[PDB]
């Protein structure tokens, strides 16, 4: 259910392939991550995460979340965006937010 | 994340 | 390539990370014991052309907590900066998401910080 | 624009009074916080935050975000929910998420 | 009431916090200098009946970065636990939101950790 | 936050 | 993250 | 938060 093209709610497009053993690969820029390739059958979503380094914006975002299947499939996430900074500015180097991905724009 | 705005 | 090698926290987690030439991070989480049964794949990305004025190197990685023996139905991402030198660090924030029902999805993600060092505590 | 009743997207109801000098008071349980009582006139939202201690669930949530005015007024937030735990479990004591508040259910 | 008093980070911020009997936190951020021009109001809540088995006390507070002289159009919330004893701490995570346009709202919130101690560094 | 579910 | 404690 | 640096 994960392999394919995903759209966030702000324009962005995520093309991902989910490998049999847990790999996520694709493009957002190169993306790579991992997912639970044997999720529970108890109604739980499928845990996952991926990273894109923005190379050059000297920064990288990680998305952490879960895939939820069905007619209205979603990947529900929260993200951290860290910029390369001086040590003086390191305290303010990470932004946080959320993204909801769906199979249609 | 608004990627296009960030880059 | 100062990222490549073994990194620890003061909880003493252990990660062995290889940084590839154009931005790939690969490697593993290893238990204190270091056996396959507690080993998990790590993958991520880093800025392979950071500013060379003392600024940090932006990076991130993910571990999904499934291997050939165990499955915690969860995954953690770490987001942060590598800083080199005699007291090298990877300074991070992490998000740990568990697979949950839709009713519990609101409480699926834990957050915290992690400071990694090259020196085993 | 802040004073009044707000609804998140999951049921919850937030009754708040914004005082002239930056105080937020009300109920969610008692709520208290602060807001920028002289926001910029450059299209920026109004920064704010508040806390509710859940007394007893031995926990407290902080919401951090901004008020955006107009016909479709919103308070857009992200939250941290910390539980009281043993030291052994402190590493996993804080959940993160987001909430969008609107003036209608 | 072990929460009440002055708390510091290793960035050395200074917060003076008063914990009221049934759950109120009040007080101020104070600059290194301690003048009114860099003083900001803090308000929050804490669990006034925590487990008494050594567990932490859940709490949170907010500072909006406006006073009678300055306005940084932003506010920080800290969420965490008070732990008492000889090496008392308030262990927290924070969210710092700036007022932004709707187009920049996506990048309005910074995150990090803060460890508070009673001992001025 | 789903408050009613938490409490 | 206390990985050993989580697993 | 480095408050002194932010303000």
């Amino acid at each position: 259910g994960i392999t394919g093209t995903w759209y966030n709610q702000l324009g962005s497009t995520f093309i991902v392939t989910a490998g049999a053993d847990g790999a996520l690969t694709g493009t957002y820029y190169v993306l790579t991550g991992r997912y639970d390739s044997a999720p529970a059958t108890d109604g739980s979503g499928t845990a996952l995460g991926w990273t894109v380094a923005w190379k050059n914006a000297h920064s990288a975002t990680t998305w952490s979340g879960q895939y939820v299947g069905g007619a209205e499939a979603r990947i529900n996430t929260q993200w951290l965006l860290t910029s390369g900074t001086t040590e003086a500015n390191a305290w303010k180097s990470t932004l946080v937010g959320h993204d909801t991905f769906t199979k249609v724009k | 994340m608004d990627v296009e705005a960030w880059l």
